RNA sequence: UAAGUUGGGCACUCUAAGUUGACUGCCGGUGACAAACCGGAGGAAGGUGGGGAUGACGUCAAAUCAUCAUGCCCCUUAUGAUUUGGGCUACACACGUGCUACAAUGGACAAUACAAAGGGCAGCGAAACCGCGAGGUCAAGCAAAUCCCAUAAAGUUGUUCUCAGUUCGGAUUGUAGUCUGCAACUCGACUACAUGAAGCUGGAAUCGCUAGUAAUCGUAGAUCAGCAUGCUACGGUGAAUACGU
């Protein structure tokens, strides 16, 4: 058979997505999506790629990933998906780029400078 | 506290052995900070250097709850106008 | 004063640490590093000179 | 300066839920609000058998101001239509903020009581509506000939 | 893993001097033999030293410093006394810190 | 009264019920639950007589009692009777170690009066 | 295979080096045709792309003679020197900075997953063993992408709790102990037992902040015989609003 493969980068995380034709059933680290996310029921948003692109779906999935909390890497999922669906056919880009899901969100944390301490709060003045 | 075990500065004992096996004093000089009480040192009259001038204190048998290392602080009334 | 305290922290000592590791040239004890044994200001005003290795600065 | 939306949430399928959960998220714990809200849409259907969107949508019409004021200058204050964004923002804002002010010990009883009483045109949300719409659109005469 | 091998480590504080020097000792490695390994990178550890721009006070306006440290890793297979001389023949320039090893 | 020592509230769970006794907290309680083999079940005092006796006699194991209050009494009062600077700071909210009283009035002495002699 | 641990592999991730790219720059309109504004495509990234570093002439006779250097002035058998002990840490009070609280988004118990960054040679302390515990024995590997620091915590699933000054809180005090240092009395840190404070969201006034921000959880380090609620960086979850001047 044949599969496609593109990475996933977001939010201090790294995901190596492996896109195999199939029915759609997903096990990151050989472990199901429910088995990896607290709680979580925003998972259909990781299936947002499948509603707009490869409508309705589906392809079975394998992936390995580490780094960063559950959210940012749960949404690192998306980018190797869209990239990989474009590896299949550049047909799919026109409905993607009017939706995005592919521009690896460049924003992430910010350094400190004096004012921020053990938690992220900037300081006061001396009253009275 | 202590790592097993009790102790003395071991100039104190060397003095007070000759002071104690024979007739005792009503008076002693010392510094006595790295040291403490245990049964050899009772009845004798030690005087920790308070900072200005050591004061005679006579040890008591019951000085197990209190010790030698201090009796009369450096604060010494008070420092403040009001009191407890 | 500071002059006899140089001698203080130079001589032999009764035991391991009554010590303080102060700056070689500057007589300041405080805000000193063991890696260099240089005080606060002195490492800086030498750090600008392009003398110790190395860059220094602004990537973090 | 524009809004930067929140997408859907498919529990239970709608978006106002999505805008709702974020306000309850005291101190950044999104799973707790997620739970207690979703269960609130289990229990509001359990007691007083109906649909979640019936009680919810109907209430957040019932508690939803459409006219409103703002001050400027002596003390005058313009009566002002509400944008649909702020319309729902006020509905949900004052909704939770008073839903707190009930005073029950339970996560969801307070809410189901809140929007199911609101959906019966009772509860301090509706009273807030009636007070705002009282002082507003009763003193319109002086502040209305402006922006 | 088991194999005849040479391996070393370099260290210095400038990517240009270290990588040109790497070009030297790789060139001279396969000059006198074969089976060289390229200039394999390494994470390039760092440091930090936060200091106040001050003499007396005003801690709010602080200042930083750092000391980057390149790290480079080279291996060769099938040793011989000649590539030995390629190691102990040329390190130059000498801000580098070679530690010839096996 | 009633099941042990004095002053237990009825119809309460064991793990908390056995702490109003002056002498037990929360863990040593659990220990004496491990001796006589009792437990709550559920929010409430289910203790029938057949367990009551064993808890009633096992509980003698400790000081628990007001004798602990007297123990404290002769401890501190001995501590000031002997010499003692430790009693002087036993009045100052200052243990044998120290706490740096400048704001430590309101842990003991109820900030009233407020009066400041600045400058 | 316990396990990438090893055969094999460098495809991907990555690691650090070289270079491409974003510049009104391409299109359309507007506009003195111009500058420039507005919108359209493309691209990962459009109008200084986010950030940092960087701080004009000068001002406040601002701060520092106690980092240092130094003019003048002054001390000298002491305004110089060594040492033990002491204090710099006091305590009717106010002020400012910050921590934890005033409990059901909560508290206790059990299971369970996801990091980043940085340090270790006379220092990291793996396994195993003892102990309720801090800790102790013991010794393998470790000058480091190797091995140790080092479980990340919040979370998620469960049991219980059902509104009380409460299994709320965690101050103070007594006892019993751990380590460091000679010695923890003024004055260290730490665990175990018991205690079980004030306090049930804050008046007059008032500060912070426009998105990875606030809010919020924990981690690493320096200084270091022992000692950071503070400082610095590190990431984790992650929002509402911006009508308008």
């Amino acid at each position: 058979q044949v599969e496609y493969r593109g990475t996933g980068r977001r939010k201090n995380s790294v995901a190596r997505v492996r896109l195999v034709p199939g029915e759609g059933n997903i096990t990151v680290n050989n472990r199901d999506v429910r088995e990896y996310l607290p709680f979580e029921s925003l998972i259909l948003d990781l299936n947002q790629p499948f509603d707009v692109t490869e409508t309705k779906g589906n392809y079975d999935v394998l992936v390995n990933v580490h780094g960063g909390g559950f959210t940012g890497q749960a949404q690192a999922i998306r980018h190797g998906i869209a990239r990989a669906l474009l590896e299949a056919d550049p047909e799919y880009r026109g409905s993607l780029k009017r939706a995005g899901l592919l521009t690896r969100d460049p924003r992430m944390k910010e350094r400190k400078k004096p004012g921020l301490k053990a938690a992220r709060r900037s300081p006061q003045f001396s009253k009275r | 506290s202590i790592k097993k075990g009790p102790f003395v500065d071991e100039h104190l004992m060397k003095k007070v052995e000759a002071q104690e096996g024979s007739e005792k004093k009503q008076v002693i000089k010392t510094w006595s900070r790295r040291s403490t009480i245990f049964p050899n040192f009772i009845g004798h009259t030690f005087a920790v250097y308070d900072g200005r001038k050591h004061v005679p204190v006579y040890v008591t048998e019951d000085m197990v709850g209190h010790k030698l290392g201090e009796f009369a602080p450096t604060r010494t009334f008070k420092g403040h106008v009001a009191d407890d | 004063a500071k002059t006899s305290m140089v001698a203080k922290q130079q001589k032999k000592q009764k035991y391991a640490v009554r010590e303080y590791t102060r700056c070689e040239r500057c007589g300041r004890p405080h805000s000193v590093y063991r890696k260099f044994k240089l005080c606060r200001i002195c490492f800086r005003e030498l750090a600008y000179k392009g003398q110790i290795p190395g860059v220094r600065k602004a990537s973090w | 300066v524009p809004k930067r939306d929140v997408l859907p949430d498919p529990i239970h399928n709608s978006k106002l839920v999505t805008k709702l959960i974020n306000k309850i998220m005291l101190d950044g714990k999104r799973g707790t609000a997620q739970r207690i809200l979703y269960s609130a849409f289990d229990l509001v259907e359990q007691r007083s058998g109906r649909d979640a969107l019936e009680v919810f949508e109907e209430a957040i019409n019932n508690i939803m101001p459409v006219l409103e004021v703002k001050a400027r200058r002596s003390n005058y204050q313009v009566p002002v239509e509400v944008r649909p964004e702020r319309r729902t923002t006020l509905g949900l804002r004052w909704l939770v903020n008073y839903a707190r002010l009930r005073g029950e010990k339970t996560m969801e009883d307070r809410l189901a009581n809140e929007i199911l009483d609101a959906a019966n045109n009772t509860g301090g949300a509706v009273k807030k509506r009636e007070d705002t719409h009282k002082m507003a659109e009763a003193n319109k005469a002086f502040a209305h000939y402006r922006w | 893993m088991a194999k005849q091998k040479i391996r070393i480590r370099l260290k210095a504080y400038d990517h240009r001097v270290i990588d040109q020097s790497a070009e030297k000792i790789v060139e001279t490695a396969k000059r006198s033999g074969a089976d060289v390994s390229g200039p394999i990178p390494l994470p390039t550890e760092k440091s930090v030293y936060t200091i106040i721009r001050a003499v007396h006070m005003y801690k709010d306006s602080r200042e930083q410093f750092e000391q980057r440290t390149h790290k480079r890793l080279i291996d060769i297979v099938n040793p011989t006394p000649k590539t030995v001389d390629a190691l102990m023949g040329l390190n130059l320039p000498s801000g580098v810190d070679i530690e010839i090893k096996l | 009264a009633r099941i042990a020592g004095v002053d237990i509230p009825r119809e309460k769970r064991v793990v908390i019920s056995l702490t109003y006794i002056y002498g037990i907290g929360t863990s040593t309680a659990q220990k004496i639950l491990e001796e006589a083999n009792v437990s709550a079940d559920t929010r409430v005092k289910d203790l029938t007589d057949d367990e009551l006796g064993r808890i009633r006699e096992v509980v003698d194991g400790y000081k628990v009692e007001g004798d602990l209050r007297r123990e404290t009494n002769l401890n501190i009062k001995r501590l000031m009777e002997i010499s003692s600077y430790r009693g002087i700071r036993h009045r100052r909210g200052l243990p044998v170690r120290g706490q740096k009283t400048k704001n430590n009035a309101r842990t003991r002495k109820g900030p009233v009066k407020t009066v400041a002699n600045k400058k």
